[PDB]
C-alpha cells in the first residue's frame, strides 16, 4: 500500500509540475502584452518631448 | 465702444478695438448680427484681445462689428432658479418662460479667505457599506468619485442622491459639465414625476456643446450654490464630471498661444484647478456639500488630471475595473479609496479598529495572488488559508444592490445602517461565520440575509 | 438605423490632419478634441419628442416622435479595451 | 521654363521657378548637365518648390539650372521589361543596353474605382497542395509571408513566377525595396539558372539609395504590374519587404519636417499603406495578385507598422524551422497559417471540411507528439494510434517536388490542381489510403502518384 | 573696447560689442560696476556674443558696459595653490588671504597628442577587498565609481583618499563639482586636522552655485593638476561628481539655443564630455592617476550620462543600491564591475582564477534566488544547496567596515591586504570554511576574523 501511494505520488506531481508550467505561460503572454504597451508609449513620450522642444527653440 | 472681428480659429476668436476702449479680462461681449456671445481671456496689444466663443463659430467671418457689455457672463441666482433648467449663460432651457430672477451674479469671484474656513466633522451617512466602512463622509465636505469608462459613477452618485436627500431638508444644485443629454433628460423627468423638482437648480454644458460652453458650466452652477451658501443654507452642489473642465481648457490651450506641458496638458492645469476647487467650500456663513466625478484617462490614475485632484477632496473613493469584472458592485476598491474622517477621534475606536482589520484582510490576500495563481491554495500555510477565506467572504460582503441599479438585474435594493454594517464586518473578522458559504454574502444588505441566504 | 464601420479609422484620419495642421499631441498622439470628434457625432442619434417634430416641420408632422438609432464599430488591438479611444 | 536650386540640405533641395512655370506636385525635374533627377513634394509659394534627389547630392551648388518635364516620374512598361534589372527611374541598372520599351506610364494614379471592381471572390491556383489546400489565395489578394532565412522562401517565390506564366499565361514583377546588393545580385543569377528570369521583371531599390528611392520603388513595379494587367492578365507582383517601404516614408517625412506620430512613425502611416495597397485588386480586364514579406518589429504584433498592413492582407503563409529539418518542403505550418479565403461561403463546403478535417487531426497529432515524449507511445489510446498513423501520411502528403528545386530533390517537377489536392486528402482523412506505409506520400503530387510509388 | 549687455535670460547673457572688436569664444568678459564675470560661448554676429554668467544675474540690468579681457578664464597654478581653498575663477574661499600666485594658465585647452600617451600597468592597492579582487588599479590610469543616490560614492572615495592620497609623496588635487557645502567642509577640516592638506589643492563649487561656475569647476581644478604633470611629477586628481558638468551644459543648452537630443541631454553630450576626459591623462612627461564619481540618474545605467562615461575609464566600478537595501557595505556589484588590468599577464593566474571563481559562483546564484523564493530549498540539487550556500557566505565576506564610515556602522574600520583577500575567498570557493554561519562573514575585515565572530 505505501509503495503503491509513493507510485500514485510521482504521477500526482507529475500532473502539478505540467500545470505550474502551463499557468506560468498564461502569465508571461499577458505580461508580455503589457511590455509593448509600454516599449509603445515610452517611444510616443519621447519623440513629443523632442518635437516640443525643438519647436522653442 | 465697438470692435472688429480681425481672427477666427475654431472655438478662439481674436478682435480689434479702440485703444481708449479695449475691454477687460473675463468682460462678455457680443457679435452684431448673431448675437454670439465670447469671454475675453487675454489682451494682447495694439487694442486686440483673445476670447472663446460661448456657442458654435460656423458662420462667423473677419470684420464683422462686436459690442463689449462691461461685465463679466452674470447668471441669475436665489429663489427663482429652484425647479428650473439653464445653459452656461443663465439662459433657461425647459421651455417654461423667463426665470423670475431678483439678481444676477457674475461668473467669477476669488475663493473665500482663510479666516473664512469651517472645521466641520459632522458624520454623514450614505447607507452604502464599502463608503460608511473606509470612506466615511462628512456634512459640509467634499467627496470624488474616480473611476474610468463604465465603472459606476453616475450609478454611484445617484445612489447618493436618492439616499442623503433622506435627510437632507435645504436645496440642491446640479451642474451638467461634458456628458450625455439623454441622462439630463431622465435626471430632470424622474424628479418631475418624483415631486423633488422645487429643491433642485439644474445647469446643462453637455458633450454635443462647443468648448466655451463646458469650459465655464462649472463656474455658472457653482455661482448658484454660493448664492445659498452666502445666504446662511446648507447646500448639496453635484458636479456631474469635473474632469471636462480640464478637457475643455486643454482642447483651447494651444489655440491660446500656450506651450504644452507633459502628455499634451495645458501648461496651467493646476491653477485652473484650483481656482475653481477653491470656492467649492462650507464657511463660517453656510455649507456646501459637493460630491463631484471624476474620469480617469485609460484607466491611468496616474495621469495628470486625476492626480492633480486628489488634494482638493476630504474623501477619495476609487472604482476598479478588475472588481467590477468579478460582479461586485458598487466597485470600491477599499485598499486605495480613504477619508479624512477614518480617524479614532471622529469615529470612535470600534468603527475605525473595523476598518483597519478589513484593510490588512484585502491587503495580505494581494499579496498572495501570484502565488495562488501558480501552485493554488492548497500550498498555503493554515494560518494564510484561513486569512484567504475571510478576505473571499469581506470582498463578496462589501457587495450591494442598489435601488437605481433595480432596471439592470430585478433585485430589489437595500439601504444598510453604520451600525449593521460595523457589526457584519466585525463578526466576519472574528470568525462568527466562518461556517457559512462564500456565495451567502454577495447582493444581500445587512449580515442577518447572508445567514438566511445560506439556507439554501 | 446609421452604422459607422470603423470610428477607429476616422480618429487615424483625424490625427494625420491634426499633427499636418502641427496642433499638440497627446495620449497615443491623437489631439486633444478627439474625444469631442465622436462625442459631437454620437450626441445626434437620439430619440426626438412630439413637440420637437411639430416645431421642426412647422406643423406639418402631429402626434410622432422620430429616432436615429446608431451602431459605431471600434477595433481593438489585442483585446484591450482600457486604450485611449475604445 | 527652368528653375535655380535655391537651397540643398542633405537630400533636400529647393528650387525657384518663374510665378507662370511652377510645376506640379510629385512632378519630375532634371538638373542641367548632371544625371540628377528630383521630385517635387510641396509648394511653398514665391515661385519656390521643395523636393527630394533621386540619387547623391554631393557635387550639386546653388545656382545650377532645373527644367521642369511635365509629368510625374515616368517608367517602361510592357513585354521588353521582362528579364531585366531597372532601378526606381525605370533605367538599365544591368549591362545588357537600352530596354525596347514602346511605351512609358507615369508612377502615381489613383487606385481602380467601386465601378471597376471585378465581382464574386474568384480564387488563383497555385498548384502547390498545402497553399492551395490551407492558405487559398483568391485573384486580386494580397498574401503576407512570414519566417526567417533558409527555409525555402526564395525557392517558393520562383516557384509561384513559374507557374503562373506557364499554367496561366500571366507574368511577374519583383520589387526590391531596400535590396541588399549582395542578396540581389545572388537572386538574379537563381532565377537565370532556373530557367525563370524571362517571366519576370525586376526592380531593386538598393539599401544604400537615399529615402527618396525606397519609398518609389513600390509605385515603379506596381506601374509595370498595372500595364500587364491592363493587357487582359493575372499577374504576380512580389514586394521583397513592406516594412522597409513603411521605413523609407518615415524617413522622408521626418526630412520634410512633418510632426511624427505614435511610436515616431509619419502622420501619412495608413494613407501611404492605403495608396500602394489600393491598386493591387481585380478588375473587369485583369487582376494584380500579392505575395508580400512582412517583418514584425521588436516581435510586437500591436505595432503600427504590422497593425497598418494587417488591415490589407488576404492571407498569412508562415514558413517553419522545424518543418524544414523534417526534410519536408515547403516549410509552411499549416496550422500557424490561415486565409480569409477558408471560409465556406467563399470555397464551398467540400474544400472548407477537408481542410478544416487536415488541421484537425495535424493539431490533435501535436498534443499526443508531447505525450509520447514524456508517458511513452505505450500511454495512448488505440483510435489515438491509429489518428499518429493518418497524421503522418497527411503531413508527408502535403510535402511536394518543384520544377525549381529538381537540382535538390533529384525528381521531375509536378504541379497539381486544386481538385486533385481535396480528393487526396479527402481520402487519407477517411482511410482510404491506410494500408500504404508512410515513405509512400513523401515527394509525389496527386494522389494516384502515391498508389504507385507503394509498388515499388 | 567695451560692450554693453543687451539681454538677460536666467543663467545666460548677451553682449554687444563694436563689430571690430568682437571677443573670442570662450573669452572672459567684465561687467562694469557690479562684481560679476562673462565666458562666452559662442559669437552671435553683428558685434553680439553669448556669454553664460560666472555669478548671480539678479543685479544686472541691460546697458552696463562690459570689458573684453583679451583672453579665457585665467587661473593661478603651480606650488601657491598647495594648502588653498579656490572657487572657479581662481578667487580664494578661505580667509588665508590673497594666492602666491606667479603664473596664471587659462582653463581651455587642447588635450596631449597620440604620440604623447603613456603605457604604465603598475598595480595599485587600496586595501578594501572588493575593488583588489575584481577591480584592480594602476598608478596613472583612471577609475570611475558608478552609483545612484545612497549607495556610498563619497564614502568610497573618503576610504580611497585616506589609503592613497595619505600615503602617497606627491601633490593631489580635489575637485567638488555640484557637492554639498557640507561634505566640503568635513573634508576641509578633516585634511587639515590629519595634517595633509599642505600636500592638496582644494577646489571647491557646490550646489548653491550658478550653472556656469558648475560647468568650468572641472575644468580649473584640471588645469592646477596639468601644470604639476607638465612640471615631471606624478599628481592624484579626485573629482567627486563629474555628472554635475554634463547637467550644468543640460540646464543652460536650451537658453544657448541648441536642439535637444534623446532623454532631454544636449546635443553635444559626447564631445563635451570627451573634450573633458581626454585631458585627463597619464603623458611621457609626468602622470596623473585620477578617481571620478559618476552619478547614475534613476539607477539606470543605459542614461545616456553614464553609458557615454565607460569608454573613457581604465577601472570601473559599480555599486548596486540592491545589495545596499540588504545592509551589505560596501554595496558593490562583482559582475557589473571591471577593470583593465584584470588579465593574467598583468597580475598572475592565482589571482585571476580566484576573481573568475567568485563571478561564476555568483552569477550561478543569481538564477537560483528566483527559484528558491517560489518552489522552496529542499527541491534544489545537492550541488546547487550546497553552492547557494557559498554564494551567501561569498557575498557577506565582500562587505567591510570602513574607517571613514565608523559614524554609519558603529564597529572600527578594517584595512585588508591583497594576499589576505585572494586566501580568504579561496578558503570559501574550495570549502574550508562550509560548517560557519552564514552571519560570521558579515561586516569583519581579513578570514580570521570571521572564524572569531562564528563564535560569539
Ligand atoms: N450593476 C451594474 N451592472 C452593469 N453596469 C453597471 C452596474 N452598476 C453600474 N454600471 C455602470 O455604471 C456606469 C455609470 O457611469 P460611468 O461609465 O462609470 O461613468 P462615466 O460615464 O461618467 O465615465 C454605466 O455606464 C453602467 O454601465
Ligand atoms: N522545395 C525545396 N526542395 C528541396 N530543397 C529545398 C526546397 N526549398 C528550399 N530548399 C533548400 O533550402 C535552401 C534555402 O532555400 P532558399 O529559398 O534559398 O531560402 P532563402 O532564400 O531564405 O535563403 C535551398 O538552397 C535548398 O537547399
Ligand atoms: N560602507 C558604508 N558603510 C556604512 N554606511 C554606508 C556605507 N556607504 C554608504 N553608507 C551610508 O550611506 C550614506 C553615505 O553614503 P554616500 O557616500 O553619501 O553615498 P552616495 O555618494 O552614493 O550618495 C550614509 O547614510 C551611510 O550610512
Ligand atoms: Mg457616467
Ligand atoms: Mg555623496
Amino acid at each position: 500500500a505505501v509503495v503503491e501511494n509513493n507510485a500514485c505520488e510521482q504521477a500526482a506531481r507529475m500532473i502539478a509540475m505540467k500545470n505550474a508550467t502551463d499557468n506560468a505561460g498564461e502569465l508571461i503572454s499577458d505580461l508580455q502584452l503589457i511590455y509593448n504597451k509600454a516599449r509603445q508609449a515610452a517611444i510616443t513620450q519621447e519623440i513629443s518631448e523632442i518635437v516640443g522642444g525643438a519647436a522653442a527653440v | 465702444s465697438s470692435g472688429r472681428i480681425v481672427q477666427i480659429i475654431g472655438a478662439v476668436i481674436d478682435v480689434e478695438f479702440p485703444r481708449d476702449a479695449v475691454p477687460s479680462i473675463y468682460e462678455a461681449l457680443k457679435v452684431q448680427g448673431v448675437e454670439t456671445t465670447l469671454e475675453v481671456q487675454q489682451q494682447l496689444g495694439d487694442g486686440v484681445v483673445r476670447s472663446i466663443a460661448m456657442g458654435s463659430t460656423e458662420g462667423l467671418k473677419r470684420g464683422l462689428n462686436v459690442d463689449s457689455t462691461g461685465a463679466a457672463i452674470s447668471v441669475p441666482v436665489g429663489k427663482a432658479t429652484l425647479g428650473r433648467i439653464m445653459d452656461v449663460l443663465g439662459n433657461p432651457i425647459d421651455e417654461a418662460g423667463p426665470i423670475g430672477e431678483e439678481e444676477r451674479w457674475g461668473i467669477h469671484r476669488e475663493a473665500p479667505s482663510y479666516a473664512d474656513q469651517a472645521g466641520g466633522n459632522e458624520l454623514l451617512e450614505t447607507g452604502i457599506k464599502v463608503i460608511d466602512l473606509v470612506c466615511p463622509f462628512a456634512k459640509g465636505g467634499k467627496v470624488g468619485l474616480f473611476g474610468g469608462a463604465g465603472v459606476g459613477k453616475t450609478v454611484n452618485m445617484m445612489e447618493l442622491i436618492r439616499n442623503i436627500a433622506i435627510e437632507h431638508s435645504g436645496y440642491s444644485v446640479f451642474a451638467g459639465v461634458g456628458e450625455r443629454t439623454r441622462e439630463g433628460n431622465d435626471f430632470y423627468h424622474e424628479m418631475k414625476d418624483s415631486n423633488v423638482l422645487d429643491k433642485v437648480a439644474l445647469v446643462y454644458g453637455q458633450m454635443n456643446e462647443p468648448p466655451g460652453n463646458r469650459l465655464r458650466v462649472a463656474l455658472t452652477g457653482l455661482t448658484m450654490a454660493e448664492k445659498f451658501r452666502d445666504e446662511g443654507r446648507d447646500v448639496l452642489l453635484f458636479i456631474d464630471n469635473i474632469y471636462r473642465y480640464t478637457l475643455a481648457g486643454t482642447e483651447v490651450s494651444a489655440l491660446l498661444g500656450r506651450m504644452p506641458s507633459a502628455v499634451g496638458y495645458q501648461p496651467t492645469l493646476a491653477e485652473e484647478m484650483g481656482v475653481l476647487q477653491e470656492r467649492i467650500t462650507s464657511t463660517k456663513k453656510g455649507s456646501i456639500t459637493s460630491i463631484q466625478a471624476v474620469y480617469v484617462p485609460a484607466d491611468d490614475l496616474t495621469d495628470p488630471s486625476p492626480a492633480t485632484t486628489f488634494a482638493h477632496l476630504d474623501a477619495t473613493v476609487v472604482l476598479s475595473r478588475d472588481i467590477a469584472s468579478l460582479g461586485i458592485y458598487p466597485a470600491v476598491d477599499p485598499l486605495d479609496s480613504t477619508s479624512r474622517q477614518l480617524d479614532p477621534l471622529v469615529i470612535g475606536q470600534d468603527h475605525y479598529d473595523t476598518a483597519r482589520g478589513v484593510q490588512y484582510v484585502l491587503q495580505r490576500y494581494k499579496e498572495l495572488k501570484d502565488i495562488i495563481a501558480i501552485l493554488g491554495m492548497d500550498e498555503l500555510s493554515e494560518a494564510d488559508k484561513l486569512l484567504v477565506a475571510r478576505a473571499r467572504k469581506i470582498q463578496r460582503f462589501l457587495s450591494q444592490p442598489f435601488f437605481v441599479a433595480e432596471v439592470f438585474t430585478g433585485s430589489p435594493g437595500k439601504y444598510v445602517s453604520l451600525k449593521d454594517t460595523i457589526a457584519g464586518f466585525k463578526g466576519i473578522l472574528n470568525g462568527d461565520y466562518d461556517h457559512l458559504p462564500e456565495q451567502a454574502f454577495y447582493m444581500v444588505g445587512g449580515i442577518e440575509e447572508a445567514v438566511e441566504k445560506a439556507k439554501k | 438605423l446609421i452604422v459607422y464601420d470603423d470610428l477607429s479609422k476616422q480618429a487615424v484620419a483625424y490625427r494625420q490632419i491634426s499633427l499636418l495642421l502641427r496642433r499638440p499631441p497627446g495620449r497615443e498622439a491623437y489631439p486633444g478634441d478627439v474625444f469631442y470628434l465622436h462625442s459631437r457625432l454620437l450626441e445626434r442619434a437620439s430619440r426626438v419628442s412630439e413637440e420637437y417634430v411639430e416645431k421642426f416641420t412647422n406643423g406639418a408632422v402631429t402626434g410622432k416622435t422620430g429616432s436615429l438609432t446608431a451602431l459605431p464599430i471600434i477595433e481593438t488591438q489585442a483585446g484591450d479595451v482600457s486604450a485611449f479611444v475604445p
